[PDB]
């Protein structure tokens, strides 16, 4: 901002899967979660396994 | 107007160790919202499963 003060608006979450090859592509470079891919493990960049 | 659901919350397998930071591993529950059928399939073992 103009008052020499910064405000955080959000943090982009990232998702990693048990089986990347199990994802089902939905077109326009978009994937969807499926049983084969397993449930999405969420996290932040630079920490854990991201 | 919906009556609250009474449920048992389990913290099993939780550990307190010298991690880089506190990390939440898994959260799960057996409830779900109303939904209509969007797909159906027959699995390789004969089961009919509706998504």
């Amino acid at each position: 901002y103009s008052n020499e003060q910064e405000q955080v608006l959000g943090q982009i979450v990232l998702a990693n899967f048990a089986n990347n090859e199990g994802l089902a592509s939905q077109g326009d470079n978009v994937w969807a979660a499926t049983q084969a891919s397993g449930v999405a493990l969420l996290g932040t960049a630079g920490s854990g396994n991201f | 107007g919906a009556t609250a659901a009474t449920f048992s919350l389990s913290f099993l397998n939780s550990m307190q160790q010298n991690t880089g930071a506190n990390n939440i591993v898994a959260t799960n529950q057996n409830g779900y919202k109303p939904g209509d059928l969007v797909s159906y399939q027959i699995n390789n073992d004969g089961t009919v499963v509706g998504n």
